[PDB]
């Protein structure tokens, strides 16, 4: 996850509050990690 | 063990105040500005300015507008001229009757019956009248004025 | 859980469909059938509402196809234990 | 008679005839009394005597029932037959809720009519000040007006059906958006009929029920005392409300005789229902996401609302966190200040989603954490922020459309108020209704849908007596106005409940206002102002001191000196400064045994007068001191040694040991300086298990001294000032930083509150720790009298930043235990500031190898800036201890352990080392 770090570190830096007041729950997902949120098999 | 040096300073090394550490208080050190003047003198300016500022703001800058008492102290903070006190055992409790015993008036009996201490040659020792003034049963008081005198009587041997 | 309601006139009336068998219990006699049913449509827009309000974040661009067979019937006043995965 | 269950009777005298007519009566009633529970501890046992007194009445309710209400009013209701709700909550503090108001009803089925003006201590002295609840102050509200209706039959039935028809005649008046109507009698009299607590806490539903309980409370207050309205609104100085109540204010300013009344009643109840309807319209509430939801509640949080209630911060930095809000969302979804109920309590509008967004950024933003060892300064902020119980955002743009609408419709139905007697607080400006150009109503409706509320400012009331008669009772507006005037001389009865009083007795109750003995019927919250002024006083000497809560114990000035380990350990500066007349404890850390100490109080009880007394200080850190000094000090004691005081240092001891101090040993008062909240509640408690031992303070904010248990001065003890002075032995008295009447003054007179827009809070002493120590009596050398001199000092606001440089030329330091010390900057003190944050810090495997790597450096620092030199160092070249031999070594022991100007050794356990 080269991508998804930097994506969440730039939400984070930028977006948060506009996350916040927006009520937008993001949900950043890497292939190589989070593959049972990507194909829903909790 | 670094806080007496400050008080002995003719030993430490060279007497060099910087080696030495002494405690105080960032707030109160501007405040703190004279050189080798009385502690008494100190806190007398304290006290002295404090009763000025009451004296012009709640009293319009007169003296004779202050109340007066013979004494001043031995107040808790969490509190006609012929009387007869007939004391029981029901219930007479012991600070209710020594304050009637003491009276109104901040006087010397007043003093002398409801002070918890008393002093025998810089001695703080117990109140010998809390024990003599106790509840007991028949130990009738009598003030006959409110400064002239007190007296308690007793049935003894079937006799008051 | 959803509720049909108590009765199914004002059902009928905005959706336009006075089939006498939901609301006059004369029709439903005389058709057979239970007592004066609640509309499958109804129910399956109520249920419809679960979906979009549970499955979905009461998002408008999430309703897409929404397949229902009315398998059984359900009365007026029936409380129905809803069931989604 | 023997009227009887348990072991519980009752004796009546009846007539004979009239005996055979009870005895009948008396049959029948055990026929429906169920058995003893043993204890009656079940539901409908009665658990006292009255208690089956009352059952019997209230059974006889559905001759001898003018009979039994007189016995009953003289046996049990002394003077108190229209204050039945005194003897029930009598009933509850000595002989539960639920049983007391079974007695309070039964005896109202049974009174004829109540037409008798009640002697309520004059009805609480003729300022009187109705106040009225709003929406949000309690989640089950419905329930309330369920006990109200139910035990409360024979004053308030009348207006209930009352509202029920001009509710039911009001929803053809436009529409039903009811989709389970509003017949409020049915639902009160059938509990299954009643929908769930979601539809009645709907605002169209809700408003209407609210505005039913605040009249019925009123119509209560009325019957009970037997004053008619247009009477009992002349009692009142003035009436507000909250967010809804506003109109119930108005409304009650236009009372009447009870015809009249009705009449105002209906007005009320229309005008609401228009206003629910209306607003409930303009912006339904909608589904919400239950993922939304699932995240707010997994967070400690609430359902969301429409109004979402944070407390712990001030209305500007709410203020910031919405405009960030705001900034994010369209103008259409914005969050605006609904309500500000006081400076640390405040309540937003807007739609749930929003709020919920904001209470995401305010959960980001906010901590848990235990920062008592963190800086006042760097401190993070805490917060309880929470939705409220409603369902609309009442005082925000998206009711501002509905407005003109419930005006107009207002304008058909003849609704007007026009003849208010008493004044009406403005809601938002704090005017009187009376002097408005616009109608009361429209300004009335425009302040709920749109403008915000200013409650403080709207309730700036100059009152002695406040009744709240809005929903929620202890969780209402009440108490929650109570804080905000607690110091102010203002008592807040909630005429609206009936509970056991408060256990600290803060606000009061409808057993308040409804008593008629002038002891608990006429109380007055605490007026620090006034019940801690600061006096004057003169002696017959002439001397003349200032008479506090402090002084007044002393006997002299309410000025003190702390102890001071290294400051007050001399016999001199005690037995002189005692001597000047100003109490001084002396300190025992520079006593290390009971004969050390013993020769000092000694030395000091020689060198002052008689009919004098001193005080000790003793450090609780230290086990090892307490376990000599205190027997110690029971021994000075039971000897008779004029020690006063014993002022405990850093860490207030345990109950026990506070115990143990204040009966064992005879003081006269018990020093107990706190450094935190926590430290405070402590001494609180203490005191609480002596109400009548004085217990002085002495609470220092670390802003100055020595070891400084680091807080804020102001904040611990503007929260906490409330909580102290509801203890009549304690005494406050505070330093910190104090070394002149003009920095003292304020505090003494309790003006220092006023910049904190508080209540003024006085304080009985003041003590002076660091400004005492170039006092010419003190034994500090004089080089360090110059050296405090010369150091500067540091305005309060800057206190804090010591921590990282000299400001004013002192730091903080670590102690050898960790605690913090204030030091003057010497070179010593920033080499100690050095190695506590370079050295001292490090664990113990890189302790060791950085201490030889800096120790080739330290030597030389040690050497040339700090107490304790090098031991190995010979004439100015650094030596190892190993490098030494044994006549340099004696040589060096010497120099550094014996004084050759004053011809005499240091002290003679290092001779005895040498
Ligand atoms: C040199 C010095 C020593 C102190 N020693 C003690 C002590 O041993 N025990 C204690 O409880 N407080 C001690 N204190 C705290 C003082 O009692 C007092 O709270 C403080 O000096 C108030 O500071 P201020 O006058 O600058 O406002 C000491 C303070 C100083 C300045």
């Amino acid at each position: 996850p080269t991508l998804a770090g930097m994506a969440n570190r730039t939400i984070k830096a930028k977006y948060e509050s506009y996350d916040a007041a927006l009520s937008l729950q993001r949900q950043v997902l890497c292939y190589s990690k989070d593959a049972k949120e990507i194909y829903y098999k909790p | 063990d670094s806080l007496w040096q400050s008080e002995d300073l003719e030993s430490v090394v060279d007497e060099d105040v910087q080696r030495t550490c002494i405690l105080h208080g960032p707030v109160a050190s501007q405040y703190t500005s004279k050189v080798d003047e009385p502690i008494g003198d100190i806190l007398n300016s304290i006290h002295e300015g404090h009763i000025a500022r009451l004296i012009k703001e709640e009293y319009a800058g007169d003296e004779s507008k202050i109340p007066v008492v013979e004494y001043f102290g031995g107040k808790k903070p969490a509190s006609g001229n012929q009387v007869v006190y007939e004391i029981d055992s029901e219930l007479p409790n012991k600070q209710e009757w020594l304050d009637l015993l003491a009276g109104t008036e901040l006087n010397w009996l007043q003093a002398f019956i409801s002070t918890d201490r008393i002093v025998q040659g810089s001695k703080h020792v117990s109140n010998p009248l809390h024990d003599i003034l106790t509840p007991a049963k028949h130990s009738k008081v009598t003030i006959d004025k409110k400064t002239k005198k007190l007296t308690a009587f007793e049935n003894i041997k079937g006799d008051l | 859980t959803s509720k049909a309601p108590g009765t199914n006139e004002p059902y009928a009336i905005v959706s336009g469909d006075y089939n006498p068998i939901h609301v006059s219990r004369v029709f439903a006699a005389y058709a057979k059938l239970p007592g004066t049913i609640t509309h499958g449509m109804y129910s399956s827009a109520s249920i419809r509402a679960l979906v979009e309000e549970w499955a979905a974040n009461n998002v408008a661009a999430r309703v897409r196809a929404f397949k229902c067979d009315f398998v059984g019937m359900v009365l007026p006043n029936d409380t129905l234990q809803t069931t989604m995965e | 008679f023997q009227l009887t269950h348990g072991s519980i009777e009752h004796t009546l005298l009846v007539p004979n005839d009239l005996f055979f007519n009870y005895s009948q009566l008396k049959d029948e009633f055990i026929k429906t009394l169920p058995e003893p529970t043993e204890g009656f501890a079940g539901d409908d046992e009665p658990s006292s005597p009255a208690e089956l007194y009352g059952k019997f009445i209230g059974f006889i309710s559905n001759q001898i029932v003018e009979l039994s209400l007189k016995d009953f009013e003289s046996r049990f209701l002394d003077n108190n037959n229209d204050n039945i709700h005194s003897f029930a909550v009598k009933l509850l503090d000595d002989e539960i809720a639920k049983v007391k108001e079974n007695i309070v009803k039964n005896y109202y089925k049974a009174v004829k009519s109540i037409n008798k003006v009640e002697s309520n201590l004059l009805y609480h002295c003729k300022k009187l000040v109705a106040i009225f609840g709003g929406q949000g102050n309690t989640d089950d509200y419905f329930e309330e007006l369920r006990e109200l209706y139910t035990l409360y039959q024979g004053l308030i039935e009348d207006l209930l059906v009352s509202i029920a028809e001009k509710l039911n005649q009001l929803h053809p008046s436009f529409d039903k958006i009811y989709t389970q109507g509003l017949n409020i009698l049915s639902w009160l009299k059938h509990p299954e009929t009643t929908p769930d607590q979601d539809y009645l806490l709907s605002v169209p539903v809700s408003c209407p029920v609210i505005c039913v309980i605040q009249l019925c409370h009123y119509t209560i207050t009325c019957k009970v005392l037997g004053l008619t309205p247009g009477e009992f609104r002349n009692s009142l100085k003035w009436s507000t409300g909250h967010s809804q109540g506003l109109v119930t204010a108005v409304t009650i300013a236009a009372s009447d005789s009870w015809d009249s009344f009705l009449k105002n009643s209906l007005t009320a109840v229309s005008l609401l229902l228009f206003i629910g309807s209306r607003c409930l319209s303009t912006y339904p509430r909608t589904s919400l996401p239950p993922t939304m939801l699932q995240d707010s509640l997994d967070n400690g949080e609430g359902r969301p609302s429409p109004m979402l209630s944070v407390r712990d911060l001030s209305i500007k930095q709410v203020e910031k966190f919405i405009e960030q809000t705001n900034s994010h969302l369209p103008r259409e979804k914005h969050i605006a200040i609904s309500l500000i109920n006081g400076a640390r309590n405040l309540v937003l509008s807007g739609p749930p989603e929003s709020l919920y967004g904001f209470n995401l950024n305010l959960r980001n933003q906010k901590a848990p954490l235990d920062q008592s060892r963190v800086p006042f300064s760097e401190r993070k902020l805490k917060c309880s922020n929470r939705f409220l119980p409603i369902f609309a955002p009442f005082h925000s743009h998206l009711l501002a459309d509905a407005t003109e609408l419930i005006l107009d419709d207002v304008k058909e139905h003849g609704l007007s108020f026009e003849g208010l007697k008493i004044p009406v607080y403005d809601t938002f400006d704090g005017s009187d209704f009376q002097a408005l150009k616009e109608p009361i109503i429209d300004r009335v409706v425009k302040l709920i849908t749109e403008l915000p509320v200013h409650w403080e400012e709207a309730t700036n009331h100059k009152a002695t007596h406040i009744l709240d008669f809005g929903p929620g009772g202890v969780s209402g507006l009440g108490v929650l106005t109570h804080r905000n005037k607690e110091g102010t001389g203002a008592r807040i009865i909630l005429a609206g409940t009936l509970d056991s009083n408060p256990i600290d007795d803060e606000y009061g109750f409808k057993h308040e206002i409804f008593q008629t003995s002038a002891d608990k019927a006429i109380k007055w919250a605490p007026d620090w102002l006034k019940e801690l002024r600061p006096t004057l006083v003169k002696n017959s000497e002439g001397k003349i001191y200032v008479k506090t809560k402090f002084s007044q114990l002393l006997g002299r000035a309410p000025l003190m000196v702390a102890g001071m380990t290294p400051t007050t350990v001399n016999t001199d500066i005690v037995s002189a400064s005692l001597n000047a007349g100003y109490h001084i404890e002396l300190a025992g850390g520079g006593y290390f045994s009971p004969v050390m100490m013993t020769r000092a109080i000694d030395d000091i009880v020689s060198r002052i007068k008689p009919g004098y007394g001193l005080g000790i200080n003793l450090i609780y850190v230290n086990p090892f001191m307490l376990q000599w000094g205190i027997p110690l000090i029971k021994d000075l004691r039971e000897k008779g040694y004029p020690i006063q005081s014993l002022t405990i240092g850093a860490g207030v001891p345990s109950i026990e040991v506070a115990t143990e101090y204040i009966e064992d040993l005879g003081l006269t008062h018990l020093g107990l300086k706190p450094g935190s909240v926590d430290a405070i509640s402590q001494v609180i408690a203490i005191a609480k298990a002596h109400p009548t031992f004085p217990i002085v303070l002495q609470w220092t904010g670390g802003r100055g001294g020595g070891h400084h248990s680091f807080e804020d001065f102001h904040q611990p003890i503007i929260q906490m000032y409330s909580k102290i002075r509801r203890c009549s032995n304690i005494v406050l008295v505070a330093g910190s930083g104090f070394g002149s009447d003009e920095d003292t003054y304020p505090y003494l007179s309790g003006y220092w509150s006023e910049k904190f827009n508080y209540p003024p809070m006085p304080f009985d002493g003041v003590l002076f720790g660091s400004r005492v120590m170039t006092s010419k009596e003190s034994h500090t050398s004089l080089a360090a009298k110059k050296l405090i001199v010369e150091c500067k000092g540091v305005p309060d606001q800057q206190w804090e930043q010591t921590y990282k440089k000299p400001t004013g030329g002192i730091i903080t330091v670590r102690s050898e235990m960790g605690e913090p010390i204030h030091k003057i900057a010497t070179r010593g003190v920033m080499f100690w500031k050095e190695l506590d944050d370079t050295i001292f810090n490090l664990p113990k495997n890189k302790l060791l190898d950085a201490l030889n790597k800096k120790r080739d450096h330290i030597i030389k620092k040690l050497n040339n800036d700090f107490q304790k030199p090098w031991f190995g160092k010979n004439a100015n070249g650094v030596c190892d201890l190993q490098e030494m031999t044994y006549k340099e070594v004696a040589n060096r022991l010497v120099e550094l352990m014996y004084v050759k100007k004053s011809h005499r050794w240091i002290d003679v356990s290092l001779r005895n080392m040498y």
